[PDB]
């Protein structure tokens, strides 16, 4: 058994969400569906043929046709934003299996371009014989971004480490990128730029020794 | 009227027992599958076992859901002929569930016996007990089917009241015999797991 | 229902045993699985135990590396995973299924146990100021090369709270973490008001203050 789920699905508040899971073999009654929010354990939402556990809203329902199970959320709320996983069991071997998960976004949040602040190495760090440029990226949405570094408008690839994006309290996103250099490298170029591309548009910051 | 409400209450309790026994049965199935994947007795035969298990498991769930529906209807009728009819039908439901569970239970005895052939002597003494309780439950089922037939016949055309009360006794006896068989299959599985590796 | 043991930090090749204490049902009615989740990743079923028999099965990927056990008198299940590697870094969950006879889904979950596998050794950070240079200015602190997580950052001994943003750490190829915390302040405060970042790393017992100057 291999359970295939779409990587993402999006919906407008009030619109219905449908998340597919294909791959299970009979008996389908072994299958279930889970909701998982960030930093929480998964929550069982449906098991077997559309059975809802106590405390699970009626707007959640399960259906199935052939090797394709479907979680349906009628009149979706913003609180329904989450990862959803299907799971089942192999009948002869009782091996468990999860699908890859589906991120459900409930649309509403406007596009926000990232704020970027770029810091040069401190005197203090240079005295310790190290150098790092710090590129700080916040208040963007959707929550994906690519980062490119330049020194004097030539691409720099070595010594770059960048975080994955993470949710702020804003429900906007943040990331950071670090470029490590020796003091000699740092002081031997005129300028450096951190370039952040978000939804096809690039925001730049530059600093000079 | 307390006699009939008392029967409806006892029917709810027998159904609850059937559900608890279904739960245990399901654990014994899972346990047997875990052991088989390690031990590997004999394979097409195990695939057919697995198919049969799934068929009866499906059947039992449907019978339990139908029994739950009938139970709700009888309890409505109590507040409200139809009561006696529903009580007889609930006896039929419970008897079908017991028959299906007994077949499922015999499928797990088959699995346990295939495994204990490879882990090899108190199996023979375990065997005698399985057989004793199998015969007892078979005769209880046979007697329950005959009584169900008499009650259904009378219902159409009290011997009906007496037949209903005796059928309550028949069902509980059979469920009690099933419980003993389950303790025996649970024992057999623990004994097998204790001996591996 | 399900309470797991605390976070673990391990080196490649070691073993970890995670516990899960179950309360409030009938022990012999339990069925448990262990399920793990790397950060940012999906759920991965590891194996199961049925405590009434002590019977187990494990995903083939983990055969020979993982042992699941349960103890009735302490009402606790265990997962022991040996020959640890960096790819075993994950939150590990115990989960109970068969809540009822036809519920094969995982109805109850433990809070999760983070297990971090790394060759790195405990290390306190170095802290460096991110100096500022009309409206508002951004100034900060760079907290460099620590292990393991976490580091706490406050400003002006907790008196400065608005406009603070401490970023999630980067994990460097070296195996060490770094992060930054920034505060946006009014330009006109740069002369008058003193800014000091208070950095705590408990694992190494590091407490450092850094004045951030224009
Ligand atoms: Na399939
Ligand atoms: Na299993």
């Amino acid at each position: 058994i291999e359970l295939t789920q779409p990587p993402s699905v999006s919906v407008v508040p009030g619109q219905t969400a449908r998340i597919s899971c294909s791959g299970d073999n009979i008996p389908y009654e072994y299958a279930s569906w889970y909701q998982q929010k960030p930093g929480q354990a998964p929550v069982l939402v449906i098991y077997g043929d559309n059975n809802r556990p106590s405390g699970i809203p009626e707007r959640f329902s399960g259906s199935n046709s052939g090797n394709t199970a479907t979680l349906t959320i009628s009149g979706t709320q913003a609180e329904d934003e989450a990862d959803y996983y299907c799971a089942s069991w192999d009948s002869m071997t009782v091996d468990g299996v999860f699908g890859g998960g589906t991120k459900l976004t409930v649309l509403g949040q406007p596009k926000a371009a990232p704020s970027v602040t770029l810091f040069p190495p401190s005197s203090e760090e240079l005295q310790a014989n190290k150098a790092t440029l710090v590129c700080l990226i916040s208040d963007f949405y959707p929550g994906a971004v690519t980062v490119a570094w330049k020194a004097d408008s030539s691409p720099v690839k070595a010594g770059v480490e960048t975080t994955t994006p993470s949710k702020q309290s804003n429900n906007k996103y943040a990331a950071s990128s670090y470029l490590s250099l020796t003091p000699e490298q740092w002081k031997s170029h005129r300028s450096y730029s951190c370039q952040v591309t978000h939804e096809g548009s690039t925001v730049e910051k530059t600093v000079a020794p | 009227m307390q006699l009939l409400s008392g029967i409806v209450q006892q029917q709810n309790n027998l159904l609850r027992a059937i559900e608890a026994q279904q739960h245990l049965l399901q654990l014994t199935v899972w346990g047997i599958k875990q052991l088989q994947a390690r031990i590997l007795a004999g394979h097409t035969t195990w695939m057919e076992w697995d198919r049969e298990i799934n068929n009866y498991t499906s059947l039992i769930h449907s019978l339990i859901e139908e029994s739950q529906n009938q139970q709700e209807k009888n309890e409505q009728e109590l507040l409200e002929g139809q009561l006696l009819s529903g009580i007889v039908q609930q006896q039929n439901n419970l008897l079908r569930a017991i028959e299906a569970q007994q077949h499922l239970l015999q499928l797990t005895v088959w699995g346990i016996k295939q495994l204990q052939a490879r882990i090899l002597t108190t199996w023979m003494e375990w065997d005698r007990e399985i057989n004793n309780y199998t015969s007892l439950i078979h005769s209880l089922i046979e007697e329950s089917q005959n009584q169900q037939e008499k009650n259904e016949q009378e219902l159409l055309e009290g011997q009906l009241l007496s037949g209903i009360v005796q059928q309550q006794n028949n069902l509980l006896r059979a469920i009690e015999a099933q419980q003993h068989l389950l303790q025996l299959t649970v024992w057999g599985i623990k004994q097998l797991q204790a001996r591996i590796l | 229902q399900l309470v797991q043991s605390g976070a673990e930090v391990k080196k490649p090749g070691s073993s970890v045993k995670v516990s899960c204490k179950a309360s409030g049902g009938t022990f012999n009615s339990y069925a448990f699985s262990w399920v793990r989740q790397a950060p940012g990743q999906g759920l991965e079923w590891m194996g199961s135990i049925i405590p009434i028999f002590g019977t187990t099965n494990y995903a083939q990927k983990f055969q020979g590396r993982v042992t699941i056990t349960a103890d009735e008198s302490t009402s606790t299940a265990y997962m022991e995973l040996s020959s640890l590697r960096s790819e075993d870094t994950a939150v590990y969950y115990c989960a109970r299924y068969f809540d009822t006879y036809n519920n094969y889904g995982f109805a109850n979950w433990g809070q999760g146990t983070l297990v971090t596998v790394s060759s790195a050794s405990t290390k306190g950070p170095s802290v460096f100021p991110l100096a500022p240079s009309g409206g508002t200015a951004a100034l900060g602190c760079l907290v460099k090369d620590y292990f393991p997580e976490p580091v706490t950052v406050s400003w002006n001994s907790g008196a400065l709270t608005s406009g603070v943003h401490t970023f999630p750490a980067v994990l460097q190829s070296s195996g060490l973490y770094s992060l930054s915390s920034v505060v946006t302040v009014p330009s006109s405060s740069l002369g008058t008001q003193t800014y000091i970042c208070n950095v705590n790393h408990k694992p190494s017992n590091t407490k450092v203050d850094k004045k951030v100057e224009p």
